[PDB]
């Protein structure tokens, strides 16, 4: 139950406001009409309604009838249109981390520990580290851009 | 005035000796510290970044 980290989720982009405030604000109804109302079927007091009737034998026809199974507004698992974007959005934002978050790490400790190392030899490990930190320069300002 | 011309020169760059590298340091040591001000801010930027 993330409660501070669901609403940081997203990007720099504010256009994710409004999917996720409407999708916190569907499971809150969802949960709240389930324990407003009872969890149980129906009492049918038909000992009570069978002798008090004018006409004979309609309470206990009607109580059978209600006992036994009627319609209901549901549905099936079979339109899973959340299920199939689901491994879609991990294959294009999950997955992306794994090679672009990942090389930004190994080029980020290979550029420290070598420009903070005699002379020529210094040097050279030097020249490396500075590319990475142009790379990572330019990287940045494709990033907020 | 040639013995007297090769002391006061030799006074002279001593004080100027102290004054080149004085001023050197805002400049060339000034670079380093430049440069290693500009990798630890590009150091938390990119940490920043991969965070």
């Amino acid at each position: 139950l993330d409660w501070t980290k669901i609403v940081s989720k997203l990007g720099l982009s504010g256009q994710t406001a409004a999917a996720l405030t409407s999708f916190k604000k569907r499971n809150d109804e969802a949960k709240r009409i389930l324990f407003e109302l009872k969890q149980q079927p129906s009492n049918v007091d038909f000992a009570f309604y069978k002798s008090t009737l004018k006409n004979t034998a309609i309470v206990d026809k009607i109580q059978s009838d209600v006992s036994k199974f009627t319609p209901s507004k549901a549905n099936l698992s079979k339109q899973l249109n959340l299920i199939e974007s689901f491994e879609a959005k991990a294959l294009e934002n999950a997955k992306e981390t794994e090679s672009v978050v990942l090389a930004e790490l190994t080029d980020l400790e290979k550029t420290l520990e070598n420009i903070e190392s005699x002379x020529x030899x210094x040097x050279x490990x030097x020249x490396x580290x500075x590319x990475x930190x142009x790379x990572x320069x330019x990287x940045x300002x494709x990033x907020x851009x | 005035i040639l013995l007297v011309t090769f002391l006061g020169f030799i006074a002279l760059i001593s004080k100027t000796v102290a004054p080149l590298y004085g001023e050197m340091a805002k400049n060339r040591t000034d670079h380093v510290v430049g440069l290693l001000n500009q990798a630890r801010a590009d150091h938390v930027n990119a940490v920043k970044t991969r965070i």
